[PDB]
């Protein structure tokens, strides 16, 4: 069975505290198949390369004009966060929407954990499901 | 009467036609060769609008956000809905807050939850003194009908004062 | 009836002289014998108040090419125009009402006052067209008309059924 | 053998009707590989999870200031559309071009659609085969 | 073993020549396992169906207004590259950032090759190798 | 002796009422000469026609989006306001600065005044005497 | 008498025939005083030197985004229009509103004239007469 | 003479020097042994333009919009190719519509398939009187060529009038 | 002989040095009548009230962002310039043009003078008289 | 010959002027014995027309420094201008000709009327540089030169050809 | 002691008077037997050289709502203003001092002068806020701590440790 | 003393508890029953800036622009770290170009690395001549102070002059 997942945008995903996004896991197009999650992170339980994406819909309404949204990998072994695939966009250039999308294939080990961040944050719709997401697959 | 899908009988093969489930249900379980589909209720967090033959009611996955409420609760038959609260307008999928008419001019409409405050210039005989998004163009204070002489001429944006 | 200072010319006495109302300007002031002629206003003049002027003042609202009187000059009033019909104020402007796009659907239409409002067409309804007049309308029901499903509609665009049940 | 398709965008693929883009599935860089196509969607044959993407290369002189890109599922068992992923953007911030890209996993059952719909429609460049598209992968 | 690259721009990447982007492919997060690399190619060596994809980060100050994203194949059956996936953006609408991602599914013989180009290439940030990358695995 | 005054922005000049603005009539730069002053007006106290003027130093941060800059005359014969000249600007289009001139000749009689009107008031610059200000002199 | 004049903006006041703009000269503000008036043009009775103005009120939705207004002299003696105060405004950088304004000191002889000219005309607002004019008096 | 490429025979493993297919063709079947390359023609919608060794045509893939007309067709030989439509011209991918010259301003050069209408104001005793994409600046009617005298002087944006 | 004069922009005009713009007092239509020039300033040989005046044509490509536009007394009096009408515009918000205009009275004694700065002067078109001058008459 | 009216000084009577020719200007009118005296216009002066002005006009269109004379003031013309070499007119200012960058190339250059045209290089050929001079090549051509197909060129990119056949 | 010219109005002589100096003002001008009498800048006016106005010029620099006085009126010199506390200075304007995101801190806080100055927070060390004062602080050191690691940190929030060692 | 990690023993499977890696190195192989934690030096352009049990040192990705110079060198400890070169200051993720103070305003701070240059308008009594990211506003020459009578006065933008 290969590993898969992909989770939404959730009514907790912002939680201003500066860490990770939160995701819904279970309900409607969310789910996970070989993978777990543990407070905003995707951990890995088989060890490999995997494809993992993720998409966030920003707006907001005029203008911290520069956004960053990334994709972070936690392991025990440094204790510190390390950047896999990042973005940064400008996108207030009234109200404005953008989306940003971002894939890439990494390898990660049991025990190992993905998560994501987007600063600022808020700038995040995180009322839809379809618009905010985060998933990986084994390749 | 009640619309109704094909299916092929798991084992049997054969095509039947069995019932769809009605809006707050979700399909249980397919209709074979003896018993009818059965039909279970839309869990919590859950609906189905239309008929169907679902195996999983589809998810309430309208939120609302921090400038919205509920026009609709999540229910068996329908998802949640959101407006915008009061004091803001739905303008291209946000929520912003109502303007204001500046001095010189008055509001004509008050802002709703689908609709900017309307304003317009105050016609002639008329003022707003301030900026505000409830304020309507008043006729100015007339000297000769509370018996008093003309002090100073009012303007769209002053009231006319009369001499005691 | 308000009144207005004035001096007779022949002896110098004191006079109290009547304004003049609405529609009228002061043709000539008040004497110690006559009181003030008051002179109905020319086409294109008003006076809205009562008055002293010896002149109306002008009705010099016009109207642009995108708009028309709602209120004609008057010797009580100054004209005043509205935009005409397609078209909604802003800003000192006369601009186009909106069309509501495809997947959207007209909740009130464009006045002089207002701009076409709009909305996301919601579940089960759909608008196909950009349009000023068009509403989200419910999409065909299959299961209505007992006829079977061919494609589910979406919010800009209709469900379509087959012409006949399934048995 | 893995289910796999890329579409392109073909003369026909903008209807003008509300309707999904149609695509090429033969000519050139598109194809079909355990999965069919029906009427701009993609039909699924072989149930399981599928990455799904597309792509949208959008266009325009100035000034419906926003843009959605969606993909979006067909069951029979249900009479309308369901989202999968969706993008909003307002690009619009004379000549003017941006290109949206959408790809998730998405669970599909054997006879299950999928379709994508942008709009305003009219905006998508379908001139060239290389900038929209549409295809899927089982993972 | 399933065929799998991700490179990662470095201090080599632009050429300055309108030739292709050059890459990393073996430090931090680059690495290839059955794919190899030449000149700033991909090389396919099994022969299939791959998920191709890159990641700019573009920025820059002020304003050509045009950028293109591309990957491109190289047969030695044709004396030109064949166009896979393309974008067109205009981000320049004082300083910007924008990130243009492309993915999607095409064939590749063994021995044909896969290249990126942008155009201009000089409002490529290279200096991160979580921003700018291109990989691909076999589908 | 041909009347003739310019008056000057002061500390007092926004009132914030709704009425007129106040002028410095003294200090400075500011001076009358065969004119009065009363309470934000020019006082005419003999009659003919004037050029009156009036430049108003606007300027604001970011952003009734259109500011109306006007000399109004006030007669004891009729309660309400006469517009003269009067100029609309939407200068909005961050920090920004922008002048308003007006010029023009008037038939005033004794008794008469004129006022200048800004909305929105808040926008004009009354800290510098040499850019603000309201005059008028007998041609 | 010392000739003044100023004339108001009116419903003929653009003829759209690429000549002068036409004025009003009697109705409301506008008014002669030892000048005269011809088609557009302010006629000179008397020779000396004048202050001439005119303001226009310009207006526009979005967008020669440049406007240029000027005033002009015609003399018998020679076949062109000579130019006095030119101004050029490009204002268009939706709904907006500007204000231009001239005015100098030139020598004119009886039997010459003054006209404004506006290009383009059309965004001329001629609706309120205390918008735009034209005068002039002898200095 | 006819370029070349190497391949491995399937079945000999030698290295033979087969000959490349020319433009307008492909390779139906390479070369063996004894036998050379077989060259077949591309079919309709496809194209090769130099000489290849491809296994299939490269596909016609440009697209003419609504604004555009092809000015090559799609050949075996070459790919389709798009210019504007008579009254655009081509700009950043688009194809925008000729501008005109204001009142004032002449038009020097017609707008083509490249290249936008090209206007300067007109100079001194000419004239233009509209907003057009065609008309140039005009010298003043002369009065004293015609035997008359001068009724109003003209401008850059009208003509001279002479007096019956 | 009442005192007026009108400078007109020259190819002196713009000295570079800090110092005040240079004018024409001859040809075209400049002129002096009962005011005299020197270097830059208009000197005065009459006292009284002068409505001054100036307008300078401003335009550049592109893009302090801030234009002053002023005119300035001196007086051997006192060793330092003192400002008298004075706009600031931020015009800048490719090609484009604006006007700025000034008028006021002010006192001024004989052997007193008036200059015209404007800060960036090299933003003023000095090309044509018709756009950039500087005046005053008598009131 | 147009003329103009004027009056006799010493007697009063009616006279007939001749008006002067493009390039002067009256210096003295007629007089019942002497035809109108025409001056030359002196340097930095022009008369375009037959007129009779007392002065002639002042040649005011002075270049920038981005520009150049296209004519001289002459007697009979004010001066004129150009944009210098490098540049083109646009919106009365002297713009830099736009570089056509890689991938595409010059097909007209700039003028002082217009800027560079470019276009994008069609298949066989290509541009590797930023240019306002550079057109699109034709990329080298490795079976013209019997030499191998090294790598493939693209729009913006020549193609490369090793240094020898296959055999 | 610099000096202006002056004529006696009695005599017609010649004189050389004495300008007066920073703070003060000609209020008589010199005669042949007494020097220039110079007074003292009444309030709201001030001369910052040596002159010989007849008047003092007027402090004619007013501070506006974000502003306070940097130096009052004096005598010897006009009113100036700056910024108030949590304002800089910017294109005559009083801006409000910017705050630096989440994953970003403060180098230098906002003066009347400067913006306040941001970088993105260096390994080790992090912010979580958007703020004005605070600056990058260093992750908690699980390790100093003798705890175990429990998440990693980053740039915008600080590492968590367990409460205990691993044995 | 030494921070740990537990550590399945590979063979034996008993939780160890290992001594992790310092800055500078890495885990060349794991602790076991007898044998402490192997830990190797990072190799160059790699570093572990914190103890760590990484396999292999993190990658020094930190690359400097031609507008930026190294603040920090890749060590065994620490990763690149780039600044502003001389002439530039940093804004938003790039290096810009120090702004120069007009005519009418001085310098009251140079450009840094971090810090665009900051101006002022000239106050009284001073001066600058030119556009400049130096110059900062200098009191006008004072006439009496080197005995001259005064020739022009001096503005914000320029010097006063006195006559010899
Ligand atoms: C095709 O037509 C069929 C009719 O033959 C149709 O099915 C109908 O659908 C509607 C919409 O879901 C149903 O309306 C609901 O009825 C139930 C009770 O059985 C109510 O509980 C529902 O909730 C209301 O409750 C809220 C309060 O909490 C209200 O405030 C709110 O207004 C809610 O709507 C709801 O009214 C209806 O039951 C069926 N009818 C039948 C006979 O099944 C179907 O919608 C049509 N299809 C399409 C695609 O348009
Ligand atoms: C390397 O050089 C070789 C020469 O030794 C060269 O091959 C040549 O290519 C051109 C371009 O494809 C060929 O030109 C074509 O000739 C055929 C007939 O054989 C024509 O039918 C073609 O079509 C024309 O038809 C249209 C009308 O419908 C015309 O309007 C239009 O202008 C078309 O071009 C076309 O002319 C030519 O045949 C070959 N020559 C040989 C000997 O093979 C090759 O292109 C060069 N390589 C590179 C990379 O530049
Ligand atoms: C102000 O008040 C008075 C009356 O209370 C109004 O005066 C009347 O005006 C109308 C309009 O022409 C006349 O027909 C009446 O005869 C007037 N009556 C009296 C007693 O004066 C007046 O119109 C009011 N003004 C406004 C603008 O509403
Ligand atoms: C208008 O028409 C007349 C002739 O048909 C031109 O008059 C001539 O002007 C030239 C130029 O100096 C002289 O050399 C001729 O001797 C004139 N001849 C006559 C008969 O008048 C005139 O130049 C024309 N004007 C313009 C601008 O083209
Ligand atoms: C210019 O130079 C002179 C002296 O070298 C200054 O004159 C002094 O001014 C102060 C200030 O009021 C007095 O207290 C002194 O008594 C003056 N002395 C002399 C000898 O004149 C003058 O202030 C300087 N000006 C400026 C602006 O710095
Ligand atoms: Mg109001
Ligand atoms: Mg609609
Ligand atoms: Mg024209
Ligand atoms: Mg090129
Ligand atoms: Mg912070
Ligand atoms: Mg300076």
């Amino acid at each position: 069975v290969n590993p898969a997942a992909h989770l939404t945008g959730a009514n907790s995903s912002l939680t201003g505290s500066g860490g990770p996004l939160l995701w819904e896991t279970q309900l409607g197009l969310a789910f996970l198949r070989g993978l777990s999650y543990h407070d905003g992170a995707l951990v890995v339980t088989k060890a490999g390369y995997y494809y993992i994406y993720s998409k966030v819909q920003l707006g907001g309404v005029g203008c911290a004009s520069t956004i960053t949204h990334g994709l972070y990998k936690r392991t025990p072994r440094y204790p510190e966060e390390l950047e896999l695939l990042v973005s940064q966009q400008s996108p207030c250039g009234r109200v404005w929407w953008d989306s940003s999308f971002l894939g890439g294939v990494v390898h990660l080990e049991a025990g190992e954990e993905v998560v994501v961040r987007v600063l600022d944050e808020r700038l995040v719709d995180y009322t839809k499901e379809d618009r905010s997401y985060f998933g990986a697959f084994m390749v | 009467e009640t619309p109704t899908y094909p299916w092929r009988d798991a084992e049997t093969g054969e095509r039947l036609v069995c019932a769809q489930c009605p809006p707050g249900t979700f399909v249980q379980r397919p209709c074979r060769r003896d018993s009818p589909t059965t039909c279970g209720p839309c869990p919590p967090r859950h609906y189905t609008q239309f008929w169907n033959y679902l195996e999983r009611c589809r998810y309430c996955n309208v939120l609302c956000g921090e400038r919205e409420e509920e026009a609709r609760a999540c229910h068996a038959t329908h998802n949640r809905a959101c407006r915008c609260r009061t004091g803001f307008f739905a303008h291209a999928g946000f929520c912003l807050e109502h303007a204001s008419c500046p001095p010189g001019a008055g509001v004509i409409a008050p802002g709703t939850p689908s609709q900017n405050t309307q304003c317009q210039p105050c016609p002639p005989g008329t003022f707003s003194a301030s900026s505000s998004s409830s304020e309507q163009c008043q006729p100015h204070r007339n000297c000769t009908a509370l018996g008093l002489a003309l002090n100073v001429p009012g303007s769209s944006s002053h009231d006319t004062l009369c001499t005691s």
